[PDB]
């Protein structure tokens, strides 16, 4: 389920409108009204095709309301939130745009917060704006008082600094800090006295790096004597991507840059006799001092070809970034016993997503292709995260494998797009608006007044919020690959048996075990 | 400046002197107007120039 | 009218011979255009010895 | 709710006009479209930011 | 600018001891809404109306 | 001077050159000190290069490229070296310049450029500038790089050296070469 | 057995900084080499030399620059073609003749518009590099022509940065009309060319707006039967005509600018333009038959003519206006290999790419293609492979396929085709390819990927590539080496010892500058024998991203989308230190008024592309091959480079009573 409000926001005694999307696979919907006090107030049992509004009380409670829907009788409690508040949508917005994502914990850096101010119509706000700086332990809040500072936004510009030795005079004690938040509180206020707002520049992370390093999207196994595809994800402090930061490892002086989406794909050499293999991941930045970039450990584990026999299967996927109606290139990479690859006819691949066996089939290989490599239509459904899974049998008793798990562009599976002209219109007047879509597609729109939308934009339903919740089914658990060729099975989500009494571990539950 | 001048002014001459190829023919005799016959004296006259 | 045109005159006649110059400003929902023109005045049989 | 029933183009796309009246708000409006279909299911729209505004007039900033 | 409505097309460059460099074209259209012109006449002559 | 983190450091600093500067000789110890008026504070410059002993004298207008190798806490610093004549041809020269970079058996090596912007040139600017390039765009000092040489060709049986595991010490600081002459760089890098 | 490897670019360019690298798969006693260039037969002059010195710190791998300096003769022309390359180690020492030109740079000369009209002023500038891409203070030339062959004006200007203002050339009070032809040339040793065309056209001031839209600029079945004509008429901006009779006639053209065309007996009669507008329909098929004696659009690769005479009843005027052509195409689509090359490694996947543009020369999103192949034996059987169908990109009208070779064949024979789930069976696109055997004695050959497809290759970042070496009778591969190529020039190369007992590998390479358009890379390995000596490679070709170096960009004060006239607006600049600058404001509209090719600064890069000795994907079709279809040739191999014969062109890829009098007496 997923729930969308008309706004996020609502003066007492208007009708709160909304309406209730299913990712489609009798169809009845419970929906449900809770206030922020706490109190049930409406339990409705709706077709997916119409809904009214819950109508507010001119007098009812204020904060913020919990929308709630579910399926009769299957706990999926998927869940919305709208603002009810007595307030002034006022005319103009502000828009914050601090100097660095982060503060360094333990620098000299000072910390600018940038403001613009724009009336919602898109002329330039002039005025006079109060910022005042401060810490957020946790649910609460820290002045820096002295911090306080009034400033001229002119031609809707302006600059609100804080100064780090207020900083220190105000937490010398620097256990204190340690993994939280610096804030910024901007009031703003026209010229004219008239109108006002307030928004707060939050999440910016206090902490000593610039960078976050993380494995998990690199498997934790590979192939002796093969080479093994090193991913490394490079959040900044919050969880979002930080693209073109560069990374290296100089235990194979191997480099890279993350991209567009967080990843980079080091390749590494691996020397035969091998079996462990650490490797130690820095993020190089030719701007940041390397004290500062941060750094991050892991230790593969070598696979283990079955009775030891030397069969080993990669399986590389080339492509990076990869959108839907895309071509990829997939990569067959064998190793091993003469006699044993032989005889190697046909690999057998499937394409896991959204936790069930998608599309399954066979890719040929000829005698002498040691690299046989297939090409690969992705097509939406793959959407937002397939994984591959192939193995091979030598003599119908001996089976190895891998799985790697590719992102696809977390996107629309068909398209939308409201089509119009741009240009300045003029109150109540006639307005057309051309509308592209998949076809006996069913669109709800809604208009908004700039106001709104931006002051409550964490409750918006949006196509990443909504591939995040699909994704999160998978029953994958790692990049791919295994202990062993059943362990790339148990790991990548599926579970197998074979004539000869050969098997994947019992399935405990979904979730997987830290 | 000197030198300077004089360019400007051969220039201006050169690109005065391009106006009436226009008017210069096939065989290399000028017309009167543009699309006529040539006329001996035309041609004449810009040999003079 | 929508995606149209519409027309506009000005009866006028001069007095001063040569006098020019005529600010034409047009409003609209969106703002002021000031056009500047400059209008053209004329005795009656030239010549000049 | 409008529903896209239209013969496609060569691209498989539907295009579906509308006409509405804009509103006495001096504002930006900004148009939130998604759509539900059977088979690619859910899609959300690109907010399209509609403009308003004239030259001369009043702002009430009232309580 | 120039008073006169047309969408203009503005691409410098740049070479220097790096290379050459082909900036990014900007375009910058000049208006459009709603707009008039005039049509004033060469001479008029004074008692003329 | 040694260490990896501190090379980095000292090659990576603000470069600066000045000219028309002209300054009268003092020994705060061994043979020397000098200093300056850039504009902003008071210099000071360590002469004590094989051209020293031909100029305990002074300076007369020369070019100096200063680059701070301490500092004291008002704007001066002091830099050693880095006088060149002045008159200085402000000649443009582009040199070829050869860096491989070794790895045991491995091998990743480039044909590239270094710009000289004078006639004569210390052998101080010169040092820096052809690290510095390195630094930013051949990942010197960082990680295992911080081994290697630099060898300049003259003539056709002359050459100079410089280690680049400790930026090369002050007194041959003092020394200059001929533009022209420098047939060009060649810089290895091992790991 | 070991032999050495000096590799250099396929010719060389006279006042050209020349790389020239030097492998050498030989013992450990560390050596010095002299490498020079001297005269073409002569060999007594000696117009550069490098002393490299390989050793064991140096991989025994190294590289010196030389160049020749203009030592000619400056008042009679007459150049040299050929001069001899050379090597002189204490082991061994070899030579090659070997062509170099005088054709150094590139001189890209700016017109401030591309059509004129009388008195105007052509406003000229001109970009001017060398080999190199530096700028090239050098004594410029440019020379005006008209459009009937006189050289008209001519006129000489100095350079201190790459861009050499010239005197504005003023159209005269009453021109020769047509296509001005200005042609650039450097004035000393060299012997370079830019060239650019600028149109001169009278103004006409016309009563009428008289505008003429078909359906789509070419005809293909879909509409032989029937051709949409829409056409219009107007005045000042926007106010329509309102009553007119049109006439249209039609007829065919062999094609474009031949001042000639067949056209027939049905005059499409008036459909009267009202209100702004008129419409008409017009059958190709029917049309076609009895005067131009044509029947089937087979018959037909060749343009359809139009010509519209709309003319206002009320005031009684009228105006002409016509298209000269709308190409005769049987079938919509029209399509070709990218990034593929017709050299096949046995015992591996071949990529095959297609795109389909469709007849307006673009990629279109969503095409069916077909593959078919046969495959021939080096036993010389032939091999039917099953079909293989897939579907075009959205965005790069590439169809992708891949298909697994049998390690016994040597010659691919294949078949593209389209299948639109409508268009006939005749009236698809076919295009028929085949693709030949890296031949080797050695029977070994060689391949390299990389991990890219949309391949941005952003300069900083780390290309990945792996080398998988098939086929040897032998692996037993020592090292394999790489040459980096860019701007038919080498700027990276060196050696990696393979991994003593596995298949495939991966090589580590760091992207530049120095390769910043694109570059070419190639990477050999040395199988021996006691009959000493066996080279073999391969060569693919890199598009990196288009990052000037130093960086300019350029903004507006307000960056809105409408800018009321005049408003005084700010225009600032982004550069790379100190860059050069040189703005330029057109109309955009002067642009849609020559149907001719785009002639704004963006045809630069290709242009500036030529430089590249290149041609295709790279990987030749031997050792050979290879490295001259990358720009190179080499010397040493014991193995032996072959001297080419001859540049081929070669293309990469990124009612009545009347008209029988009139018509009769027109003698
Ligand atoms: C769905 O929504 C409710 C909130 O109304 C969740 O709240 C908890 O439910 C558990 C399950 O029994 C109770 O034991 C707790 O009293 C609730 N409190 C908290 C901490 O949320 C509820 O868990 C949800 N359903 C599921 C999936 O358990
Ligand atoms: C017309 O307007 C201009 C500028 O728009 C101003 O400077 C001038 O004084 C005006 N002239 C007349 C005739 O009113």
């Amino acid at each position: 389920l997923f729930i969308q409000t008309d706004k996020g926001i609502y003066t007492p005694g208007s009708p709160v409108l909304y309406r209730v999307f299913s990712m489609d696979h009798n169809k009845t919907v419970i929906v449900e009204f809770q206030t922020p006090e706490g109190i049930l107030v409406s339990s409705n049992s709706v077709d997916l095709n119409f809904f009214w509004p819950y109508n507010l009380p001119d007098l009812v409670s204020l904060g913020t309301w919990r929308i709630v829907a579910k399926y009769e009788h299957s706990p999926e409690n998927y869940t919305a939130y709208f603002d009810v508040r007595k307030y002034v949508l006022p005319s103009f917005e502000v828009r914050l745009q601090p100097s660095e994502k982060f503060f360094y914990i333990d620098g000299n850096e000072n910390f600018h917060v940038s403001i613009t101010a724009r009336y919602l119509y898109g002329e330039e706000v002039e005025g006079v704006a109060f910022v005042l700086f401060g810490v957020k332990i946790d649910d609460a809040k820290k002045s820096i008082p002295d911090s306080l500072t009034r400033i001229p936004i002119i031609d809707g510009d302006g600059k609100a600094t804080l100064k780090r030795d207020t900083f220190r005079s105000r937490f010398p004690n620097l256990n204190e800090l340690v993994g939280h938040t610096l804030y910024a509180s901007v009031t703003v206020m026209t010229e004219s006295g008239s109108d006002m707002v307030v928004t707060e520049q939050s999440g910016i992370h206090i902490v000593a790096s610039p960078y976050q390093i993380h494995f998990t999207k690199t498997p934790k196994y590979f192939k002796p004597g093969m080479p093994y595809e090193l991913t490394v994800y490079v959040t900044n402090p919050d969880g979002s991507p930080a693209a073109h930061v560069p990374v290296v490892s100089e235990a194979f002086h191997s480099m890279g840059t993350t991209l567009s989406d967080g990843t980079a794909k080091l390749i590494l050499n691996i020397p035969l006799n091998a079996q462990s293999l650490p490797i130690t991941v820095r993020t190089n930045h030719g701007d940041l001092p390397r004290e500062r970039q941060a750094t991050k450990s892991m230790t593969a584990i070598a696979y283990q070809t079955q009775g030891g026999s030397g069969n080993y299967l990669h399986v590389a996927i080339t492509s990076t970034e990869i959108k839907p109606g895309d071509n990829l290139p997939v990569n067959f990479n064998v190793k091993g016993n003469a006699n044993s690859l032989k005889q190697i006819k046909y690999f057998t691949y499937l394409i896991l997503n959204k936790g069930k066996i998608f599309k399954v089939g066979r890719q040929p290989r000829r005698d002498g292709q040691n690299l046989v490599t297939m090409n690969l239509h992705i097509t939406p459904d793959l959407i937002p995260s397939f994984r591959f899974v192939a193995y091979y049998q030598v003599g119908n008793n001996e089976i190895v494998a891998d799985s790697v798990w590719v992102d696809v562009k977390d996107t629309c599976m068909g398209t939308l797009v409201v089509k119009g002209d741009n240009l300045i219109q003029m109150p109540g007047a006639a307005m057309k608006i051309k509308l592209e879509g998949d076809p006996g597609a069913r669109v709800g729109l809604v208009a908004v007044d700039k106001a709104v939308y931006v002051l409550n934009d964490k409750y918006k339903i949006s196509q990443a919020k909504i591939w995040d919740t699909i994704e999160k089914s998978d029953f994958g658990c790692t990049a791919g690959s295994g202990q062993n060729n059943l362990g790339v099975f148990e790991d990548a989500g599926l579970a197998l048996t074979t004539s000869t009494n050969l098997n994947t571990k019992q399935r405990s539950a979904a979730k997987c075990p830290q | 400046d000197p030198l300077i001048e004089k360019q400007k002014l051969k220039k201006k001459l050169k690109e005065g002197m391009l106006s009436i190829m226009s008017y210069r023919n096939a065989d290399y005799s000028y017309s009167v107007w543009k699309g006529g016959s040539a006329s001996t004296w035309l041609t004449a006259f810009a040999l003079r120039v | 009218e929508g995606s149209s045109s519409h027309l506009v005159t000005f009866t006028v006649l001069p007095l001063e011979i040569g006098l020019h110059n005529i600010n034409f400003s047009l409003e609209t929902w969106f703002g002021k255009e000031i056009l500047v023109k400059t209008l053209r005045v004329v005795p009656e049989g030239v010549k000049r010895e | 709710t409008k529903d896209l029933t239209e013969e496609p183009n060569s691209q498989g796309i539907s295009s579906k006009t509308m006409s509405f009246y804009l509103r006495d708000s001096i504002t930006t409006w900004v148009v939130l479209a998604v759509s539900f279909t059977p088979t690619k299911g859910i899609c959300v729209a690109e907010p399209y930011e509609i403009r308003v505004m004239k030259v001369f007039f009043i702002d009430l900033q009232m309580p | 600018l120039p008073d006169s409505l047309t969408t203009w097309e503005i691409q410098g460059v740049g070479i220097s001891n790096t290379g050459i460099c082909v900036a990014d074209t900007v375009k910058a259209k000049v208006f459009k809404d709603v707009f008039l012109e005039m049509n004033i006449p060469y001479s008029v002559v004074r008692g003329e109306q | 001077l040694h260490d990896i983190r501190d090379l980095h450091r000292y090659y990576s600093s603000e470069s600066f050159e000045y000219s028309n500067v002209s300054g009268k000789v003092e020994n705060y110890n061994g043979s020397n000190v000098v200093r300056f008026n850039p504009k902003d504070q008071n210099h000071q410059l360590f002469l004590l290069g094989k051209d020293k002993e031909q100029y305990k004298e002074g300076l007369q207008g020369q070019n100096v490229f200063v680059v701070q190798e301490l500092i004291d806490p008002n704007g001066r610093l002091s830099t050693v070296g880095g006088v060149t004549k002045k008159n200085n041809k402000t000649s443009e020269t582009n040199t070829p310049l050869f860096v491989n970079k070794v790895n045991g058996e491995d091998l990743d090596a480039s044909i590239d450029s270094f710009l000289i912007q004078k006639e004569e040139i210390s052998l101080k600017e010169l040092d820096f500038k052809i690290r510095q390039q390195l630094v930013n765009n051949y990942g010197l000092y960082k990680g295992t790089s911080k081994y290697g040489k630099i060898i300049i060709n003259l003539k056709d049986e002359n050459k100079v050296e410089i280690d680049l595991g400790d930026k090369l010490q002050f007194e041959r600081m003092g020394d200059v070469l001929n533009s022209k002459d420098i047939r060009g760089i060649s810089v290895t890098i091992n790991q | 057995e070991q032999t050495y490897v000096i590799s250099a670019p396929k010719i060389f360019r006279v006042g050209a900084s020349e790389n020239i690298v030097i492998q050498v798969y030989g013992y450990t006693e560390a050596f010095d080499a002299t490498i020079s260039i001297k005269s073409y037969p002569d060999k007594k002059f000696s117009y550069s030399s490098g002393h490299v010195h390989l050793s064991s710190e140096n991989k025994f791998q190294n590289s010196a620059i030389l160049t020749i300096q203009p030592k000619q003769l400056p008042g009679g022309q007459n150049p040299v073609s050929y001069v001899y390359l050379e090597v002189v180690s204490k082991h061994f020492s070899k030579s090659k003749r070997m062509p170099i030109t005088y054709d150094n740079g590139f001189l890209f000369i700016h017109t401030d518009k591309p059509v004129y009209t009388p008195d105007q002023s052509v406003k000229v500038r001109v970009y001017s590099l060398n080999d190199d891409l530096k700028p090239a203070k050098r004594e410029t030339v440019l020379t005006f022509i008209d459009p009937e062959g006189s050289e008209v004006d001519m006129v000489e200007e100095i350079d201190h940065i790459g861009i050499i203002s010239f005197p504005d050339f003023k159209i005269p009070s009453n021109p020769r009309y047509g296509m001005w032809t200005i042609k650039a040339k450097y004035k000393e040793d060299f012997s370079t060319t830019g060239t650019a065309y600028f149109e001169v056209k009278e103004y006409v001031l016309p009563h009428f707006s008289v505008s003429i839209e078909p359906e789509y600029n070419f005809i293909g079945y879909k509409n032989f039967k029937n051709f949409e004509i829409t056409i219009k008429a107007r005045y000042f901006y926007n106010k329509v005509v309102t009553e007119a009779d049109v006439y249209i006639t039609f007829g065919i053209r062999e094609d474009l600018k031949d001042d000639q065309k067949e056209m027939m007996q049905t005059a499409m009669q008036n459909t009267m333009l009202i209100n702004g507008i008129a419409q008409v329909t017009f059958d190709s098929e029917t049309a076609v038959k009895e005067l131009s004696y044509y029947s089937l659009e087979d018959l037909n690769n060749k343009y359809l003519y139009i010509a519209v005479t709309v003319i206002e009843s009320t005031g009684g005027f009228s105006e002409e206006a016509e298209i000269p052509g709308i190409k005769y195409v049987l079938s919509p689509y029209k399509l070709n290999l990218v990034a593929t090359p017709l050299f096949l490694k046995p015992g591996i996947p071949y990529p095959i790419k297609v795109q389909v543009k469709d007849s307006l020369d673009q990629l279109v999103g969503g095409v069916p293609v077909t593959l078919n192949a046969q495959t021939i034996d080096v036993n010389q059987e032939t091999s039917d492979l099953d079909p293989s169908k897939s579907v075009t990109r959205v965005d790069d009208g590439v169809a992708s396929f891949v298909l697994n070779l049998p390690s016994g064949v040597t010659v691919l024979e294949f078949n593209v085709k389209t299948d639109a789930p409508d268009l006939p069976e005749e009236n698809q696109a076919r295009e028929g390819y085949r693709a030949i055997a890296y031949s080797s004695l050695s029977q070994s050959y060689l391949y390299i990927d990389w991990t890219d497809n949309h391949k941005a290759l952003l300069v900083g970042e780390h290309l990945n590539i792996i080398v998988t070496p098939k086929s040897p009778y032998i692996d037993k591969i020592t090292h394999y080496n790489y040459l980096i190529l860019s701007k038919g020039k080498i700027i990276h190369f060196g050696t990696r010892e393979k991994f003593s007992d596995a298949s495939y590998q991966s090589i580590n390479i760091p992207v530049t500058q120095n390769m910043v358009p694109s570059s070419r890379l190639l990477v050999y390995y040395i199988v021996t024998g006691e009959q000493t000596a066996e080279l073999v490679s391969d060569s693919v070709w890199l598009n990196i991203e288009e990052k000037c170096g130093n960086q300019l960009q350029v903004h507006l004060s307000p960056d809105a989308d409408a800018y009321s006239p005049g408003q005084t607006v700010s225009l600032n600049m982004a550069t790379g230190m100190d860059s050069w600058v040189a703005l330029a404001a057109v109309d955009s509209a002067v642009y849609g008024v020559q149907r001719g090719a785009k002639k704004p600064l963006e045809r630069v890069f290709q242009f500036l592309e030529k430089s590249d000795l290149g041609c295709g994907a790279g990987g030749g079709l031997n050792n050979a091959n290879v490295f001259h279809l990358a720009g190179l040739t080499f010397l040493t191999n014991a193995n032996a480079d072959d001297s080419q014969e001859n540049d081929e062109p070669c293309k990469e890829i990124l009612l009545q009573k009347k008209i029988e009098e009139i018509a009769a007496k027109y003698k």
